[PDB]
């Protein structure tokens, strides 16, 4: 029964300040801390701090006192954290967490994302791989394609408009420079390509750009 | 502060088998710890609160054990539904710390990566700019190294990396490479390769093009 609900992702330029929410219900908000934690492929999941309804009364990691800030609303159960001075390393994503005396983190939120950037909303440069001389060896040919310097995530890919399914690998993003660079592999039997057309579909919701790049075979 | 050390980032296993994950705090905490469970994109889930009990709902084959400094989670039966990663957690004094998480990934037999190499498209080179690509796919163990070489000297400034998560369908592991250089760089040089060593081959497996030239 008991549930917490937190905020939707937040997107911030560096030197903003953000306040997320955690609403609770389901149980007395009153009577448990609300622990916030913060988790990135890097530092792994760190505690910043807790904070008792209560009465306001707030415990602090020292490697995040002066960044996050704790409150509550005790009348409508809500819980929330204001991280300021952001930077690219306040980029993560933040759970809030109810506390047990002597049960951990029974109940979790389902997390708010949250990116600080100096970039502004691009379309991506959509471009073909094709392999060098178009040569082969077996009986399949691998193609790609490199979606490069887009903001902000995500982008869909299809190969084919979908048709093509099956020896597909698409990789995940990497940030680099601000903007986001993406590719993907489609392996198909010789015969197939290139006789037949091989076409990479790209759409960008945020930039409301949609590409189709076709992977043509070339000589130097 | 306490350091939650988890020695294992992954562990292979396989359906029915049973596993056990490591986590050793830097100090004596007792029984005050907890060990939660997380599938790409969620939140953790509560699995294990003081060392050995099990939250409601959790299933019987998911078992801690420790006191003290070393402790244990350890799955039985191990079910497709179990491949997550797993976090311990001591709660027993402030600042309250994490372990770095144990990867449960699928075991199957070695698979020597298949390396595909390209170059620069017309339409980059006329922006400016020249990606060289190089994909390492299904391969297996994940672990592998990949080096590019210009002209035959190694290259290491401009290479970004990207490792898909283990297939759900065969198992394997695939790996991006991609080298950006300036047009006018890449133009300076001729020979391009794309090196890969795995645990299946004692020898680099080697990939390479001249520019220009087919």
């Amino acid at each position: 029964q008991a549930y917490l609900q937190e905020s939707g992702a937040e997107l911030v330029r560096p030197g903003a300040s953000v306040k997320m929410s955690c609403k609770a219900s389901g149980y007395r908000f009153t009577s448990y801390n609300m622990h916030w934690v913060k988790q990135t492929p890097r530092q792994g999941l760190e505690w910043i701090g807790a904070i008792y309804p209560g009465n306001g009364d707030t415990s602090y990691n020292q490697k995040f006192k002066g960044k996050a800030t704790l409150t509550v609303d005790k009348s409508s159960s809500t819980a929330y954290m204001q991280l300021s001075s952001l930077t690219s390393e306040d980029s993560a994503v933040y759970f809030c967490a109810r506390g047990r005396l002597s049960l951990g983190f029974d109940y979790w939120g389902q997390g708010s994302t949250l990116t600080v950037s100096s970039a502004k909303t691009t379309a991506p440069s959509v471009y073909p791989l094709a392999p060098v001389c178009g040569d082969t060896t077996g009986s399949s040919v691998t193609l790609g394609c490199l979606v490069k310097g887009y903001f902000p995530e995500p982008v869909t890919l299809t190969w084919n408009s979908g048709s093509l399914s099956s020896g597909v690998h698409t990789f995940p993003a990497v940030l680099q420079s601000d903007l986001y660079t993406l590719s993907s592999s489609v392996t198909v039997t010789s015969s197939t390509w290139p006789s037949q057309s091989i076409t990479c579909n790209v759409a960008h919701p945020a930039s409301s750009t949609k590409v189709d790049k076709k992977i043509e075979p070339r000589g130097p | 502060d306490i350091v939650m050390t988890q020695s294992q980032k992954f562990m292979s296993t396989s359906v029915g088998d049973r596993v056990s994950i490591s986590c050793k705090a830097s100090q004596n905490v007792g029984n005050i710890i907890a060990w939660y469970q997380q599938k790409p994109g969620q939140s953790p889930k509560a699995l294990i609160y003081l060392a050995s009990y099990r939250y409601s709902g959790v299933p019987d084959r998911f078992t801690g054990s420790g006191s003290g400094t070393d402790f244990t989670l350890t799955i039985s039966n191990v079910q497709s539904e179990d491949l997550a990663e797993y976090f311990c957690q001591q709660y027993s004094s402030f600042p309250l710390t994490f372990g770095a998480g144990t990867k449960l990934e699928l075991k199957r037999a070695d698979a020597a990566p298949t390396v595909s190499i390209f170059p620069p498209s017309s339409e980059q080179l006329t922006s400016g700019g020249a990606s060289v690509v190089c994909f390492l796919n299904n391969f297996y163990p994940k672990d592998i190294n990949v080096k590019w070489k210009i002209d035959g000297s190694e290259r290491q400034n401009g290479v970004l990396n990207s490792w898909t998560d283990q297939d759900s369908k065969d198992s394997t592991y695939s790996m991006s490479s991609t080298l950006t250089l300036t047009k006018d760089e890449y133009e300076r040089h001729n020979s391009y390769t794309c090196e890969a060593t795995h645990k299946t081959s004692t020898s680099p497996i080697v990939k390479s093009f001249n520019r220009n030239e087919c």
